[PDB]
């Protein structure tokens, strides 16, 4: 019980580094150019409802 | 058995634990030795009492 | 698996809404941003920086709020938005909290997933009235022969373990945990004490020490130890008992009965110090905060005994208090002395002479006594306060030519003192603090050479229990010992003696 456990720490760590690798790839694309387009209406959309 | 997540050795020790249940046999062996014991005792006691209970009297 | 977990994670964030009130840092040093803005903010209110460090707002001074900082300097950094959490300092409270060892702010730091919880209650709230609380009158027995009998702690009323710097003091406290593991396990609702240690600025270490020897006595499971370790930032220190009578009070008014030992109050202390005089707030006495005696005030008295009108709760403290080389005339500990009902004082002396608990019979005074103390154990100990102070007397005439009067008090006298030591981090069910009391009161033991008492102690248990187990199950559920009880128990230690 005491190493299944670990195991599924050492499980969380190592997709964590991985999910940070991701990142690093998703901010380069020009999805960030086209994000913004999509927090501009939702800012729109967001700041009217009020 | 369900907090593991690696359960394939719990049905192992589980049915290994049952199967060896009797992890030891039983053991009695005062009644070869205690009737022995009993026999030097008893005649000794019922000396003594026989011995000083006509002493008594006496 | 936990890839599931996270996708259920990712999923379990959703997009925000436009957030009232922004601030810009002014200026951010010595862990005490200061920030312009924030032009609604409650008092005391949990303000989160755009670094993700979170702060509480301490000073609401009239052109600036001046935030301290619950995390490291370098994270918030010269203007830089900060946002406004809304809801004055909480903690999570509830049945849940129940075996998991969580910080001060609540979040899990025990690794074992989401700390379940019932309500968030504020960390500030008032103690009860004079109305709410209704008088001690259910014992609490630590376990320990020796405040069982000399210094009896009775439920909701607060009584300090003021003693010298490492004297083991800790574990004294830890000794009462443990006991409360026999009246627990049970199903008697009017008798689980379910305890909660707060470690104040202790180190890492010693507070994973503290989280292994309660496993290992397999006693988490009626512990919380809400634990802000000397690493942790200095507010987060500051908070630490108020949070931690905040987890008690889910205990006292959905009425449980619990205990919260606060250990060390002497660190609490400090941290308080480190607060006011980085905020610039006026010094005070000793370069302490200036309402010191209110903030220590504040904690200890939420500790009470609800009346039945109130669901006769309870939430037993016992604050922990280091006296710097055993000046008890110190202000830090003097305020408290004086704040709190009952002391027991733990003599580096006594711990050296192999008392160990080293509790000073003389110097511990309890103000609620009588009030506990098992009614059983209260008959046949009352000779043993009075015995136990002919002997400190008497004990300077150890040094001739002496009365037989005062050679019989040497003889009981010695035998009780070595009769009172407890082997360290085992507690002692009261069914047989009963026993082994009255064997020594009866004087039975005085005959007894000083080396074999440890060893008759041992054997006294074992015959009880081989002899008469109905003697000890009576003993133990009736309560009170009648005076054929007393008979019985007479003829027992009569026959043990003799063998």
């Amino acid at each position: 019980v005491r190493y299944e456990a670990s195991l599924r720490q050492l499980e969380q760590r190592q997709l964590a580094k991985s999910v940070i690798s991701r990142v690093q790839s998703e901010l380069g694309n020009p999805k960030f150019q086209e994000k913004v387009l999509q927090q501009s209406i939702s800012e729109i959309e967001q700041l009217l409802s009020k | 058995r369900s907090v593991l997540k690696n359960t394939s050795v719990i049905d192992k020790i589980e049915s290994y634990v049952k199967q060896y249940k009797p992890v030891k046999i039983d053991a009695s062996k005062q009644l070869q030795v205690i009737e022995s014991f009993e026999k030097h005792a008893m005649t000794n006691a019922k000396e003594t009492e026989s011995l000083v209970s006509k002493e008594l009297k006496d | 698996e936990v890839s599931s977990i996270l996708e259920e994670r990712i999923k379990g964030v959703s997009d925000e809404a436009n957030l009232n009130e922004t601030g810009r840092v002014l200026a951010v040093g010595d862990g005490i941003a200061r920030v312009f803005g924030l032009n609604n903010i409650q008092a005391e209110e949990l303000v989160e920086f755009s670094s993700g460090v979170k702060g509480m707002a301490l000073n609401l001074e009239p052109g600036q709020v001046g935030i301290v900082l619950f995390g490291s300097d370098r994270l918030v950094k010269e203007g830089e938005l900060v946002k406004r959490t809304g809801n004055i300092v909480d903690v999570p409270v509830g049945p849940g909290l129940l075996g998991r060892v969580v910080d001060a702010l609540g979040n899990p730091i025990d690794g074992k997933g989401p700390i379940d919880a019932a309500g968030r209650s504020r960390a500030q709230v008032k103690a009860p009235g004079i109305l709410p609380r209704r008088s001690v009158h259910e014992p609490v027995q630590t376990g320990l022969k020796a405040v069982d009998a000399l210094v009896p702690i009775g439920r909701g009323q607060r009584e300090l373990i003021i003693g010298d710097r490492q004297t083991g003091k800790t574990a004294v406290a830890l000794d009462t945990i443990l006991n409360q593991k026999r009246w627990n396990n049970g199903s008697d609702e009017s008798k689980k004490l379910y305890c909660v240690y707060v470690a104040v600025g202790q180190k890492r270490s010693t507070v994973a020490q503290l989280v292994q020897t309660l496993e290992q006595h397999d006693a988490m499971k009626y512990s919380i130890i809400v634990a802000a370790t000397a690493s942790e930032a200095a507010p987060l220190q500051y908070l630490a008992p108020f949070t931690a009578a905040s987890i008690g009070e889910w205990f006292r008014d959905n009425g449980k009965h619990a205990l919260i030992v606060y250990d060390d109050l002497s660190k609490q202390a400090v941290a308080y110090r480190q607060l006011s005089l980085l905020l610039r707030r006026p010094p005070g006495r000793e370069a302490y905060p200036g309402d010191v005696f209110y903030l220590h005030s504040r904690l200890l008295e939420r500790a009470a005994k609800l009346s039945e009108k109130e669901g006769s709760g309870s939430l037993t403290a016992l604050p922990v208090i280091e006296t710097q080389g055993g000046d008890v005339s110190a202000y830090i500990p003097t305020n408290v002395i004086s704040i709190t009902d009952g002391q027991i004082f733990l003599e580096a002396e006594l711990f050296y002479k192999g008392i160990r608990p080293a509790i000073n019979v003389g110097l511990s005074v309890s103000r609620v006594g009588s009030a506990a103390q098992v009614k059983a154990l209260k008959q046949v100990a009352g000779s043993l306060k009075l015995f136990l102070a002919q002997y400190r007397e008497v004990a300077a005439f150890a040094q001739s030519d002496l009365d037989a009067s005062t050679k019989q008090t040497l003889v009981r006298g010695e035998r009780l003192t070595q009769l009172l030591k407890q082997n360290q981090y085992s507690p002692l069910a009261t069914e047989e603090q009963v026993p082994l009391i009255y064997a020594g009161v009866n004087g039975h033991l005085d005959g007894i050479e000083l080396s074999r008492i440890g060893e008759f102690e041992s054997s006294f248990l074992s015959y009880l229990k081989s002899n008469h187990n109905e003697l000890l199950t009576e003993i133990r559920e009736k309560g009170e010992l009648s005076k054929e009880l007393l008979a019985s128990l007479k003829s027992a230690t009569e026959s043990f003696v003799a063998t």
